[PDB]
């Protein structure tokens, strides 16, 4: 367990991946040429997780960018850490999905998606020891959602026993009113069921009502959102890229926190919240488990919390982190479930992350998230009922069928949801 | 002399090894490149200290142990560590994939790609031995390889060794620094598997020994260390009858007859006292009767649970340093007429002593102050069952809705294996209710 | 046949293709297999240009498909702003209810079109209106947790 190979497909995808590296890269001290600048050594032992060391002792990160658009290309070179990247693992086509899920997974996405897997060979046999895979992607347009669920199902025929885990950006009228979104998002969801270990539920429902009533940006921007994205995506992978007490991988994390294997899409938090440009224990860990503070437009405390990892960054009394952890359990004992004991793990790591002293994470299995997959059902189910713009989808080969399937996949994960809410250990 | 091969698999084996090896070093006057000035016996021997050290032509003494892990990180500290020229390079071993705290990764598929080289180190070993008399195994209850890694290998050392004696130390989990939330599968799996396949298994409770460091030690927060540090002392003193000279436990067979009445039923409660805190190092010394007393207080255990409510079958009380024998015996005499000790009406309600008159060692870096005397107690108790019924419960909760059992089903594992491994500690369970 | 044409037309806004076929008597309220009129499909499109030369050549603001649908309830399903204000101008049932117990508000709630769904409440829409699960509007509205539009609909 070393190497995670990043893939990052269609506009929100690479978009929220180019801000990860940008993070992940100043807390490693990587500047952007590749060259390593910083002043701690617990910022390059476990770098080869994330990084290909090459010649000249340059660092360069470990990811594949995906589009079916070429206009996403020029936008990330441009960007701070845009040379970064290994050149040839650029595989942009022509034409972009047109927010298309059948375009991106049948016919556009086809053609490209065999480029594509010859350049994650080419990463995955550089590797001692391959983890996994990790996308980032949005489920609401047509390649990320559709070329991405396209080639996590590629790759898990190819590689069967890495972890695949996926940050998905589920689509919210708030944000992006294109009707189709959630067409596009309910095919999506039916392959991630099936097809992924991991998924960290990243909500523009959420994102947006946090910068708006949080934050009070009258007007949010996809930057305002992508660096709350950014901020989750670093805390979440803190423990794979420094070393701790614990000696986490991918596979650990599945293991203890995907009880069902349907049920692996996780809700995560982050405190403090922060704008742009702008506290104690007690409060980090109230303020962790507040659902102001969720990533996922959905309230822990209408569910019940089936596993949770916590993660503390900054200089802190580990203890005073053990007894609010605690007492937080046992006050709200309610809300985890008695047939999981001890289903709530705590890590700490000296180094918090730019602008901040001391930070907390939170990665929740809960069956609140049930609450999301309902509003994309709903919205599905009020489009689908009318048969809108069903002809884009058919007319690129897809069966109405196909439609009716993914809708009774996702109301049967919420039943599942349901099931687990409302079981008692008796 | 009969040769004793240690085993350590798994981070929790690995760390509490290098505790315990440290440890044997400084009592037998070992550095930590293997020479040893007191021994005038150069290129081998047959001294007592022989059945833990081999000894090479120049001067060096060398572990009689393996380091197994299926990860590299903690075994590459060992590699690199104060150690590093201690032991057989050969000796540690580490595959690049671990068991993900999953059981059936490190007993069927992991664990399967190393197994076979596993074995042919320890036989390379065993043939450097004129009588070997068995293996000393140290592993967790609750990691993938500890469980899994260690189940498979227990299986293969019996049908390889079928006439040699197999102990455990097994770490038992604990919330406070427990890693996984399936940490009670893997216990319980591991111990169905490896029930007739162990001769006797000294259980230490991770939660017993936090404690002990938190209120004898004055340490807040425990770390590995810490625990490891006092686990080591403990180990060293149920080990040193087969290190050193002495009437008591003389051999692993030993351990059998005077511990272990019936095959199934060969977990030991240990008990050591005492545990003070080395920033007090002008303590009042505690004299025989003293020490003795502590061993039955219960937070003096190593593992949680009351044996008031149960039954002993067996105790041993195996003293170190300045230990005058009319003195243990007037100490015994006095807790025969303790009316919460109660034996069994079938086994001979003595107590079986001994006494190694070298002062205990502490390691440079502990916690522990040097006292003059210490004692450690071996007993049989059928109040250790409490132990098992923690486990089974929180076993039972979770297997009830059948969370997590994919991932092991997935990894090479018959769904049936659970249910299995669970009524077998059923039927262990009425095993100690029945002698209660 | 004209009207599949003027079907078609209307779907594709194709303006210019639409005044001819009026003009060679092409049915204004045709009908597609499903009850769907020239106005439906241009409404659920987009094609404002096209929605207001149908209603100034006949057809019926009000026309239902098998389903219920009228064409107020698919631009306010899918949020065709000022589609939803020309169709309320000229006569639309605010409060048509379709096979699933929808009205054109709870359409634009569950879509989080809120300003069409102030558009509807300015013009009578109903509140109290269940579907066929008993939810109005405003359950939608705090089931999903949609703040903005349970402060729209509590005006
Ligand atoms: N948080 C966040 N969401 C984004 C961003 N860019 C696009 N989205 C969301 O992603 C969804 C649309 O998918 P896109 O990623 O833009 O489309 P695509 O994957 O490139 O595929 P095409 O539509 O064919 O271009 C909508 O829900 C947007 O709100 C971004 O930078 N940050
Ligand atoms: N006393 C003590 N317990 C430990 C130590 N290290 C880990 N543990 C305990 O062992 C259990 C976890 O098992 P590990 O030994 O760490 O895992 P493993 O054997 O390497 O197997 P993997 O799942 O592959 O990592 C937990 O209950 C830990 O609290 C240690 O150094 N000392
Ligand atoms: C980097 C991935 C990762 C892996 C972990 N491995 N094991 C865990 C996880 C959860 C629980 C409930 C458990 O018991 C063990 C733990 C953490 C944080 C504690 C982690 O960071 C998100
Ligand atoms: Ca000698
Ligand atoms: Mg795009
Ligand atoms: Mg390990």
């Amino acid at each position: 367990m070393r190497e995670i190979v990043h893939i990052q497909a269609g506009q929100c995808g690479n978009q929220i991946g180019a801000k990860f590296w940008e993070v992940i890269s100043d807390e490693h001290g990587i500047d952007p040429t590749g060259s390593y600048h910083g002043d701690s050594d617990l910022q390059l032992e476990r770098i080869n997780v994330y990084y290909n060391e090459a010649t000249g002792n340059k660092y360069v990160p470990r990811a594949i960018l995906v589009d079916l658009e070429p206009g996403t290309m020029d936008s990330v070179r441009s960007g701070p850490f845009g040379q970064i990247f290994r050149p040839d693992n650029f595989v942009f086509g022509q034409s972009g999905a047109g927010n298309n899920w059948a375009k991106g997974h049948y016919t556009e996405g086809a053609e490209l998606v065999d480029s594509v897997l010859d350049v994650v060979r080419k990463e995955s046999e550089s590797c001692d020891c391959l983890q996994g895979f990790q996308l980032t992607h949005s489920l609401g347009g047509g390649t990320g959602s559709g070329m991405g669920t396209l080639l996590i199902s590629k790759i898990r025929e190819e590689y069967p026993d890495r972890i695949m885990n996926t940050f998905s950006v589920m689509p919210s009228p708030k944000v992006s009113d294109t009707v189709v979104e959630p067409y596009n998002a309910t095919l999506s969801v039916h392959q991630l069921v099936e097809n992924t270990d991991e998924t960290y539920c990243i909500d523009n429902e959420a994102l947006y009502d946090i910068c708006f009533r949080t934050l009070k940006l009258t007007t949010p921007t996809y930057g305002d959102l992508n660096h709350l994205v950014s901020a989750t995506m670093s805390g979440v992978t803190t423990c794979l890229r420094f070393p701790g007490q614990l000696n986490a991988d991918l596979r650990k994390l599945a293991v203890n926190m995907v009880p069902f294997p349907r049920l692996h899409f996780f809700m995560p938090g982050f405190a403090p919240l922060t704008s742009r440009g702008s506290l104690t224990v007690p409060e980090l860990t109230q303020q962790m488990f507040d659902s102001k503070n969720m990533m996922a437009a959905c309230d822990p405390r209408h569910g019940r919390y089936l596993t949770v990892a916590a993660i503390f960054r900054g200089r802190m009394s580990m203890k005073e982190v053990d007894e609010q952890m605690l007492n937080v359990q046992n006050k709200n004992s309610s809300y985890f479930v008695e047939w999981i004991p001890n289903n709530v793990k705590t890590a700490v790591c000296d180094i918090p992350p730019r602008g901040l002293k001391m930070s907390a994470t939170f990665i929740g299995n809960s069956t609140a998230i049930q609450e999301l997959f309902k509003r994309i059902s709903e919205q599905f189910t009020a489009m689908f009922r009318r048969k809108a713009f069903l002809h884009w989808y058919t007319g690129e080969g897809m069966d109405e069928m196909e439609f009716t399937e993914a809708e009774s996949n996702m109301n049967d994960l919420v039943s599942e949801y349901q099931q687990y809410q409302d079981a008692t250990a008796d | 002399m009969r040769e004793c091969i240690s085993i350590h698999v798994g981070q929790a084996g690995v760390q509490i090894g290098n505790a315990c090896w440290e440890l044997y070093c400084l009592e037998h006057g070992i550095q930590p490149d293997g020479q040893m000035p007191s021994d005038k016996t150069i290129g081998g021997g047959d001294d007592s200290f022989n059945t833990f050290f081999s000894e090479t032509g120049a001067g060096k003494h060398v572990p009689r142990a393996v380091f197994v892990d299926l990860e590299p990180t903690v075994i590459d500290e060992v590699r690199t560590g104060t150690y590093r020229q201690l032991f057989h390079p050969e000796q540690l071993i580490t595959g690049k994939e671990d068991a993900a705290n999953n059981y059936a990764r490190g007993h069927y598929t992991i664990g399967k790609e190393i197994i076979d080289l596993v074995l042919d180190r320890i036989r390379k070993l065993a043939d450097q031995c004129t009588g070997l008399q068995g293996f000393l195994v140290f592993h967790s209850f609750g990691g993938g390889t500890g469980s899994g890694f260690t189940s498979l290998l227990m299986e293969r050392l019996s049908v390889d060794y079928g006439k040699k004696s197999k102990l455990e130390f097994s770490i038992y989990p604990a919330p406070q620094v427990s890693t996984a939330v399936v940490e009670p599968y893997n216990s319980i799996l591991t111990t169905h598997t490896t029930l007739e396949h162990s001769d006797c298994a000294f259980m230490v409770d991770n939660e017993a020994i936090y404690d002990i460091c938190r209120r004898n030690l004055d340490i807040e927060r425990p770390t590995y260390t810490n625990l490891n540090r006092l686990i080591s002392q403990i180990v060293s003193s149920i080990t040193a009858s087969l290190r050193f000279d002495g009437a008591l436990n003389v051999d692993l067979t030993e351990f059998q007859t005077n511990l272990v009445p019936y095959p199934r039923i060969h977990f030991p409660l240990a008990t050591y006292a005492p545990v003070i805190s080395a920033e007090k190092a002008y303590h009042e010394q505690l004299s025989v009767a003293e020490i003795t007393n502590a061993c039955f207080e219960p937070a003096n255990q190593m593992v949680k649970c009351d044996p008031r409510h149960g039954k002993y079958m067996a105790c041993c009380l195996l003293y170190r340093g300045d230990v005058v024998p009319k003195d243990v015996n007037a100490a015994i005499a006095t807790i025969k007429t303790k009316r919460s000790i109660q034996f069994v009406d079938w086994c001979p309600t003595g107590f079986k002593v001994g006494i190694n008159y070298q002062p205990p060692t502490v390691v440079p870096g502990g916690d522990l102050a040097k006292v003059q005397r210490a004692v450690c107690m071996l007993s049989n108790t059928t109040a250790i069952a409490e132990a098992w019924a923690r486990l089974d419960h929180k076993f039972d909760l979770m297997y009830a809705k059948r969370a997590f059992v994919h991932w092991y089903v997935g990894e090479g594992m018959e769904e049936g294996e659970f249910s299995e491994a669970r009524e077998d500690m059923a039927a262990l369970e009425k095993d100690y209710e029945e002698v209660g | 046949d004209l009207g599949k044409k003027l079907l078609e037309a209307a779907r594709a806004g194709q303006d210019d293709e639409v005044r001819i076929l009026m003009a060679n008597g092409a049915d204004v309220n045709a009908t597609d297999a499903s009850g769907l009129t020239p106005l439906h499909l241009a409404a659920t499109y987009g094609h404002l240009e096209i929605v207001e030369v149908l209603l100034k050549h006949g057809a019926d603001v009000n026309a239902i498909d098998i389903m219920g649908s009228t064409p107020l309830h698919l631009a306010a399903l899918i949020g065709h702003l000022e589609i939803v204000e020309v169709l309320l101008k000229h006569g639309a049932d605010v409060n048509a209810v379709d096979t699933w117990g929808d009205t054109p508000l709870h359409l634009a709630a569950i879509m989080g079109h809120l300003e069409i769904v102030e558009v509807l409440l300015k013009h009578g829409a109903d509140v109290n209106a269940q579907d066929k699960f008993g939810k109005t509007a405003f359950d939608i509205s705090i089931d999903n947790g949609n703040e903005d539009l349970a402060e729209i609909l509590q005006k």
